[PDB]
């Protein structure tokens, strides 16, 4: 993480949990669903809102 | 699963437009409920009287 | 006069169906099925009380 700091790519590295049955990465993931019908945009600025 | 139904519409009515609204015009678990209700009341009545 | 179905389309970001009828007026009455015609292997068409 201080040899990667590199130009090309936008290289991320981690250690899995400690069950890799359970999830990929530890903390909180949550979803943010179009209930109204609105469109993808909408959507993805509020992501970015977000 | 009444409850389950009245509490998985509840979270899309804030969703729903100014020109609606939903009742329930035929259900059948309020009469399940008032006959266990009914039947609890006199067993405790009945356990107090003798 | 049987409603065909034919493919999908996308409304409102849901998938929904597209059907394929004559007008109500073209099927009301027995006679209102004479007014439909068949093209022929040669070009031209003919009625279907022929």
């Amino acid at each position: 993480m201080h040899f990667f700091s590199f130009k090309d790519a936008m290289v991320f590295a981690f250690a899995p949990p400690s069950v890799l049955e359970l999830g990929n990465a530890t903390g909180f993931d949550l979803f943010l669903q179009d209930q109204a019908g609105v469109g993808h945009e909408v959507l993805l600025q509020a992501r970015n809102k977000f | 699963t009444a409850k389950a139904i009245r509490q998985t519409i509840a979270n899309l009515e804030p969703f729903m437009p100014q020109g609606m609204k939903v009742v329930y015009p035929y259900d059948t678990t309020p009469v399940v409920s008032a006959s266990i209700h009914e039947v609890v009341k006199t067993l405790g009545e009945a356990i107090l009287l003798v | 006069w049987g409603s065909s179905y034919v493919n999908d389309f996308i409304d409102r970001g849901r998938v929904k169906r597209v059907y394929l009828q004559g007008r109500p007026d073209a099927r009301m009455n027995p006679d209102d099925l004479s007014k439909w015609y068949v093209r022929n292997d040669k070009g031209e068409m003919v009625p279907f009380n022929a």
